[PDB]
Parts: structure tokens; sequence; C-alpha cells
């Protein structure tokens, strides 16, 4: 669960 | 001595539980949250890992952040930096990559 930084 | 790398998480903070589970993180967000730019970091006990939660409205993200087994955290899209402190502080500044930059720390402050 790591959205895109 | 104890056994320890580097930095070992720092609680003394609000957006610094390094206690939360991540859901607590991410409702603490429902709670607040409004202008995209609520946030807060966590830290966890397993095998070095950090990840960043910051709201872009409705929508809690997160964000894995770790280092080179060097120390160093840093993030793929992300960024780079040496502690959760500049990462956060520079991040503090702006997105750098994220939904949107950060402003407000997510965790709570009191009770009622």
């Amino acid at each position: 669960t790591y959205e895109t930084l | 001595g104890s056994r320890r790398a580097s930095v070992g998480s720092h609680e003394k903070m609000p957006w610094f539980h390094g206690k939360i589970s991540r859901e607590e993180s991410e409702q603490i967000v429902l709670i607040g949250s409004k202008t995209n730019g609520k946030f807060l970091i966590r830290a966890r006990d397993n095998n070095g890992s950090y990840a960043l939660c910051l709201l872009h409205e409705g929508k809690v993200l997160h964000y894995r952040i770790d280092k080179d087994k060097t120390g160093k955290l840093s993030i793929p899209e992300g960024k780079k930096f040496d502690t959760l402190w500049q990462l956060v502080e520079h991040y503090s500044y702006k997105a750098d990559g994220l939904l949107r930059v950060l402003t407000v720390p997510c965790q709570k402050i009191g009770t009622q």
C-alpha cells in the first residue's frame, strides 16, 4: 500500500 | 551499548508515532486533512521500514521509505535523505513527488 511518490 | 544500527525512531512528535499501526494513522487522517496537506510518518521494528502517509483529500496515501542498509532513508520515486527529519522537513517544504506537499501532522493532539 504505497502511492507513487 | 545495545543492539541498533542508526536512529531508532523518535517518539517525541505528533506526526511521528512509532506505535500506530498504519490504519490508525490513516483514520486520524480521516479526522483531519482537507487542504490536501496533512501527513504522518511512521516506523516499525521488524526490518527497518518507514513510510510516509498523507491524504489527498479523502484519499489517504502511503509511501514506502527506506535506505540502502546504510542509514540514508530514501524513496524510489520520492527523494533521498539522511533521516526522517530531513525527508520530513524537506518534504515539509514540498511534495518532491508526493501527491501534495505537507502542511499538517496527522496524529492527534488531545482527547476531546
